[PDB]
């Protein structure tokens, strides 16, 4: 009997440890009212969170807690895993263990206030952070090749080769599925149909979700978006109104193998992959080009793999054979290999105890950390 | 053609027409169009059913005001093309349309089928030989005469902040919100009501808009001014009855600095020239807080650039130096820009040909745009 | 539940631990939300072509002096039960009692405490 | 605790009456009868020195709670319903003689338009108000006003009273009983407001959108040759006795046609709700849509209600509206009590929350130690 808690800056997937698919999944924010000096009707709670928020978006402020995978408010983050523990799942924090997930070469306060909280607020047996990416592998069931699981928050890039992972050949990128959304909204707004508010923003996010594809040729689906239109296709917003995005479908996930689009003077989600493979050591890159995982949901545009495999060939040697490895369930692979290590019997000694949290501090986390 | 370029700010509230030649514009007339409120069929009336700036001033309580472009973007085309056929009248300019070239001054970030349909009409309706799309940001720089410079634009439709250094523009650091002079005029009505005189017409709404730039005073502390007995100053209407506006005066401008008060999901017009400045690179940050320029109506307040220096000072960061470089001539700062602009060589290059237009195809007016 | 809610976080205010949890945090009455009818009834058209007799019909009066359900026509509008009157009695800021009247006020002039300004 | 009072000071007509009933036990004229004034003056009146407006509400608080309630005031609390927008002063005063003439425990400044929601059950829902003086409407969405988008016309009440004034006027044929059976124009120059208000009740009704656009056309006369419906038969008015005003058939069904007329602007009592609605957030269009109220006396007016959801869904069809509002399914709730005593109603449920009302509502202990009621202006 253990919990997974997976901390994503879109969504949270939270459930019990050995289940197929997390139990409960949600938006990841908290709505909070644009209220006046004019009373309130009844049935009014503070602070909304979660499919609650997502249902009253039209008068709440939706406020993310985590910004590019760090927690910048930490009582909206209580309020969250408070609705995650005792709401969602319908589980008392004190009985289970906890395992949470935080994103590899996040600011060190991040994992250390994190733990604090478990172990002070909810007063948790056990807890142990885990890097996503290393989770990511086991829903593969594959122990070697590198990942590229790309988040709503970040996007990370960590080889590990025969159970042992390279550190110094991990690199973290800002540009992600938040900042591609925001991208969305700049070049909608270029068409006509203008979305400036936060539930407005939340919109523009069915939108993407639905609609958005990667294209193989960039310069190509241009040119055949400008002659006819077969590329452009209507969405029915939650208002009647209907609007035909036309080109700029395929213009918004281009961002991630082109950053210079959002403006950040950064490698794209292809090279950057390239470019850790080459960090790496000589002999073990084979395998890393063998077995490339994509995960978390920014690697579920349709045809991202088929792109990817392109770009990585072209970057790569032409003698080496480049597999994307794409899995059906990408959204919950994070989650799923949570599921995976808490089962096993081996990792039931290296949970952080009270004891231990209580003798030491919250620096002991930094050393168990991975 | 050699003839002297004729200048046109497209401003939602005032739109600012003349020649390239003189220091200031010499026509500048209220943007709306005039129809008489009681739907005419008998004769002795309101004849022609369109009165344009001076006219429609004179018999204003007759006739019902309509605003043909809302939020920088223009709504009805039909009223649009009466307005600037009204520039080129006997009562403003007094000139052929087809002899001498044109520069329009649309907002940053507008509608790409606002600036194409903008074109089609100076091209087809009017015979102009050629015609150049600005940023009003831009413009805002040449008149004052300085290169490096952000532009906090506060219009009657749009408040935008544009970040510029060394005659470079940042395109992803500008920033737009549409809480503008308008809403401010809106707002005040509602504040009005409070006070218990009603503006319900919408030619009535024209003397709420000259009550708002009579008298409306930013208060440095807003909740020591509420606490505070007021005078109740009296304004005098166009039929002559007094109307005492009190608290009215100075919490109405306030929502331009926290829109949140009415319930509007906004930055507000001190965060939006901050944030413009953050999102820049991090060098140029202390010379761009060093260098600001007020442009626009909505600037004019009284005590606005006292409030702003203040609000500015708590959210930048401590021991930077703020200069807000207000000019004289704020209202009419982005025509004169203009002006100058026009006046020099290298704008015969920047320009559109009517040949150029027919030939090259739609993109040709978006692409020089720059 | 606001109440529950309320008071439970004014005492955590006041009890100023900064919300320390020391034991475990954390029947229900649903109404059904009454059904917007697609199209209301619209006007009879006997109103249109049929003479109004003033005398039918009922007056804003007497009307609102039946509020539960105000009926348009005569033949609705049943005899409402007489309104029961007052006997005031006065209390001052500065003194107490001042006047009252007695307990069967009924058919009786008398005044249990007689005070006014032409009795002094 | 003692069941609260509930009081809503109108224009026209001030409903009151105790918190937990189906309806208002006393709704009565607005006005008092001062002496030596023959007609008799308003409690409430805007834009007045506050010493005449505080002695009008101290004389009519006095009424309601004596003569037509029967209870102390200091003993039971207080729930007063009032519009949004509300005059400030007014407000100011009407509290002020609550907490030091009467000395009531405290009072809970109610905005109409949510407590009009509350009574059917639904969280969220457009609320419109045609009173008296203005047709008011504010979009409620959960239990939070959204005063962003407010919507108000003077199309109530007074600009129907006056407009009826008008055409009679105009048209007017009386039967005074001294050689005046041949029709004699204008023999008293002003007709009193309660004349007009009783003829407004019983003669006049609200036509159907296929005859009334007829009507508007045919006053207008707009190159057309008698392009007017059949009008109703003509209703023969009793005036202080013995003078008989023949009420003209065409009177009855143009009067109201004020309050729909387009006249340019394209601003009716119909066009409020979705210029209104159009400016709402993007998610709350559909729910708002779905669940329309229509509180005030102005829409008890005989078939007001369906001439209103036509109106609505041709202003719709029409080129402005057409682009956001097109495919939206707009559907009325019919309220428990009558759209008079929709507001009041609300008040009383509220009112019967004892535990929310004394939390909420402003204690006079804070009262005489701040002398600041709580406002949706700045504080
Ligand atoms: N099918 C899809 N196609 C395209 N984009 C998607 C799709 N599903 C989700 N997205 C986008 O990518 C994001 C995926 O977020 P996800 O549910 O993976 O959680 P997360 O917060 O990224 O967690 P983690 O960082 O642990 O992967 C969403 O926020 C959305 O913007
Ligand atoms: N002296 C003033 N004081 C206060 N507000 C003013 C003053 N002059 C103009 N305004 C406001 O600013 C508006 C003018 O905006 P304007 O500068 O013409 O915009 P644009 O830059 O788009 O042309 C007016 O409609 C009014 O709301
Ligand atoms: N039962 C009714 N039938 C028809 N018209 C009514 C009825 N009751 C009131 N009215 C009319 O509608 C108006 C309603 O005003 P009301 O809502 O009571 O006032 P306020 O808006 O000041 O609160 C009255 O002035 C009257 O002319
Ligand atoms: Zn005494």
């Amino acid at each position: 009997a253990a919990l997974v808690v997976d901390n994503g800056s879109g969504m949270c997937k939270a459930g019990f440890a050995g289940d197929d698919a997390p139990r409960a999944v949600f938006p990841s924010i908290v709505g909070r009212p644009r209220h006046q000096g004019v009373m309130v009707g009844m049935g009014q709670k503070d602070s909304y969170v979660g499919d609650e928020a997502q249902s009253k978006r039209g008068i709440l402020t939706l406020k993310y807690p985590i910004e590019h995978g760090i927690v910048t408010n930490w009582d909206d983050m209580e309020k969250i895993w408070h609705h995650t523990f005792y709401n969602e799942l319908r589980v008392a924090p004190e009985e289970h263990p906890v395992l949470l997930t935080e994103a590899p070469l996040n600011p060190k306060a991040n994992r250390e206030k994190m733990t604090q909280i478990m172990f002070e607020t909810f007063n948790t047996p056990a807890m142990y952070v885990a890097i996503q990416a290393v989770l990511s592998l086991y829903a593969s069931g594959r122990t070697t090749g590198i990942v590229m699981d790309s988040g709503d928050g970040v996007t990370h890039t960590v080889p590990i080769y025969e159970g042992y992972a390279l550190p110094h050949a991990i690199l973290r990128l800002d540009l992600a599925g938040r900042d591609l959304t925001d991208y969305l909204m700049k070049i909608l707004t270029e068409r006509g149909y203008s979305f400036t508010t936060t539930a407005e923003r939340e919109i523009v996010r069915d939108i993407k979700e639905k609609l958005c594809y990667v294209a193989l040729d960039f310069e190509q689906e241009m040119a055949t978006a400008a002659s006819s239109s077969s590329l452009e296709k209507s969405y029915e917003l939650p208002d009647g109104q209907v609007i035909t995005i036309g080109n700029e479908r395929f213009r918004c996930p281009e961002a991630l193998f082109q950053p210079s689009f959002l403006g950040m003077e950064s490698c794209g989600i292809h090279e950057t992959t390239f470019n850790s493979i080459m960090k790496c050591d000589v002999d073990i890159r084979k395998d890393l080009y063998a077995n490339t995982v994509l995960s978390g949901g920014t690697t579920m545009y349709p045809g991202i793999a088929d792109r990817m495999q392109k770009e990585i060939t072209a970057l790569a040697p032409s003698t080496m054979k480049i597999k994307i490895i794409a899995p059906p369930e990408r959204k919950y692979s994070v989650w799923i290999g949570g599921s995976i290590l808490a089962s096993l019997s081996t990792f039931q000694q290296m949970w952080i105890s009270k004891q231990e949290y209580d003798e030491s501090g919250p620096s002991i986390v930094h050393r168990k950390c991975f | 053609i050699a003839n002297q370029p004729v200048v046109i700010d497209n401003g939602s509230g005032v739109i600012k027409a003349g020649f390239a030649g003189d220091q200031i514009p010499k026509y500048c007339f209220p943007n709306y169009v005039g129809r008489p409120k009681h739907v005419r069929v008998m004769a002795g009336a309101l004849e022609g059913d369109i009165f344009i700036g001076p006219k429609a001033e004179e018999h204003r309580g007759l006739l019902s005001i309509r605003y043909p472009m809302e939020h920088g973007i223009v709504k009805d085309w039909n009223d649009m093309e009466r307005i600037w056929q009204y520039v080129y009248s006997k009562d403003q300019l007094q000139t052929f349309s087809e002899e001498h070239p044109v520069l329009l001054t649309e907002a940053p970030l507008n509608p790409r089928k606002n600036r194409e349909r903008a074109a089609e009409v100076f091209f087809e309706t009017f015979n102009v030989p050629a015609l150049f799309i600005s940023m009003q940001a831009v413009l805002s720089l040449y008149a004052t005469g300085r290169t490096t410079g952000v532009v906090l634009d506060s219009g009657d439709g749009v408040t935008h902040a544009v970040p510029i250094y060394e005659g470079f523009a940042m395109p992803h650091s500008i920033m737009r919100i549409d809480i503008a002079g308008r809403d401010v005029s809106r707002f005040l009505r509602l504040y009005l009501r409070k006070e218990g005189y009603d503006f319900h017409s919408s030619s009535e709404f024209e003397i709420v808009k000259a009550i708002k730039e009579r008298a409306c005073y930013l208060s440095i502390n807003p909740q020591k001014d509420e606490t505070l007995e007021t005078e109740k100053a009296q304004y005098y209407l166009p039929d002559g009855s007094t109307i005492e506006i009190g608290p009215s005066r100075f919490r109405a401008p306030e929502l331009l600095f926290r829109p949140d008060l009415i319930g509007e999901e906004s930055e507000g017009i001190h965060e939006v020239l901050v944030f413009a400045i953050q999102k820049s690179d991090m060098d140029l940050r202390r010379t761009l807080f060093s260098n600001i320029v007020l442009s626009g109506g909505s600037t004019l307040f009284k005590g606005f650039g006292d409030r702003l220096l203040s609000e500015v000072k708590k959210l930048a960061p401590k021991d930077v130096k703020i200069r807000i470089s207000a000019p004289q001539e704020r209202l009419y700062s982005t025509w004169i820009g203009g002006s100058i602009l026009a006046s020099l060589d290298t704008f015969k290059k920047m320009w559109v040909s009517k040949k150029e237009y027919e030939e090259d195809g739609a993109r040709s007016i978006h692409r020089k745009t720059f | 539940k606001e109440k529950v809610e309320r008071d439970r976080k004014k005492l955590a205010r006041r009890r100023n631990y900064m919300p320390l949890a020391f034991s475990q945090h954390t029947k229900e009455i649903k109404i059904e939300p009454a059904q917007a009818v697609d199209e209301v009834e619209p006007l009879p058209e006997d109103y249109y072509t049929r003479p109004v007799n003033l005398t039918e019909v009922t007056t804003l009066q007497q009307r609102l002096l039946q509020p539960d359900f105000q009926p348009i026509c005569a033949s609705q509008l049943y005899p409402r039960h007489k309104h029961l009157l007052i006997k005031r009695s006065l209390r001052c800021r500065q003194c107490e009692h001042n006047l009252s009247k007695p307990e069967f006020n009924p058919t009786s002039i008398k005044f249990k405490i007689q005070l006014v300004a032409v009795n002094y | 605790e003692k069941t609260a009072v509930v009081i809503d000071l109108g224009e026209a007509f001030t409903k009151c009456g105790f918190a937990g009933e189906t309806g208002p036990r006393c709704i009565i004229p607005s006005v008092i009868k001062k002496a030596g004034m023959p007609k008799p003056i308003k409690v409430v009146q805007y834009n007045i020195n506050t010493e005449e407006l505080y002695s009008y509400l101290k004389e009519f608080i006095h009424i309601l709670y004596f003569r037509h309630l029967l209870v102390n005031p200091r003993d039971r609390r207080v729930v007063v319903i009032e519009s949004v927008l509300c005059p400030s002063h007014f407000r100011e005063t009407l509290t002020r003689v609550l907490f030091k003439y009467f000395e009531v425990p405290s009072v809970l400044l109610a905005p109409s338009h949510l407590m009009a929601l509350l009574t059917l059950g639904i969280n969220s829902a457009m609320v419109l108000d045609c009173g008296y003086r203005e047709s008011l409407v504010l979009p409620i969405y959960e239990g939070i006003p959204v005063l962003n988008c407010w919507g108000a016309l003077p199309l109530g009440g007074k600009a129907l009273h006056k407009e009826l004034e008008t055409q009679l006027l105009e048209q007017c044929t009386v039967d005074t009983g001294a050689a005046k059976e041949q029709s004699l124009p204008s023999v008293m120059g002003s007709i009193p407001e309660g004349v007009l208000e009783d003829i407004k009740v019983r003669t006049c009704f609200v036509s159907d959108l296929t005859r009334g656009l007829k009507i508007q056309a045919a006053k207008f006369n707009i190159d057309g040759n008698t392009e007017r419906p059949s009008p109703p038969p003509n209703v023969d008015y009793p005036l202080d006795g013995e003078k008989i005003l023949h009420v003209l058939g065409s009177i009855r069904d143009s009067v109201v046609e004020i309050l729909f007329e387009q006249d340019n602007e394209e601003k009716s009592v119909a066009t409020l709700i979705l210029d209104s609605l159009m400016q709402c957030p993007i998610d709350t269009r559909k729910q708002l849509a779905e669940n329309l109220v229509i509180i005030g006396g102005t829409s008890m007016l005989p078939g007001f209600l369906h001439r209103l959801l036509a109106e609505i869904r041709y202003l719709v069809e029409k080129p402005k509206y057409k682009k956001t509002l097109g495919t939206k399914t707009f559907r009325i709730h019919t309220p428990p009590a009558k759209a008079n005593c929709v507001a009041w109603l609300g008040g009383a449920i509220f009112g019967a929350l004892q535990d929310i009302l004394g939390s909420r509502s402003v204690s006079k202990e804070y009262y005489n130690q701040t002398g600041r009621i709580p406002d949706w202006c700045s504080l």
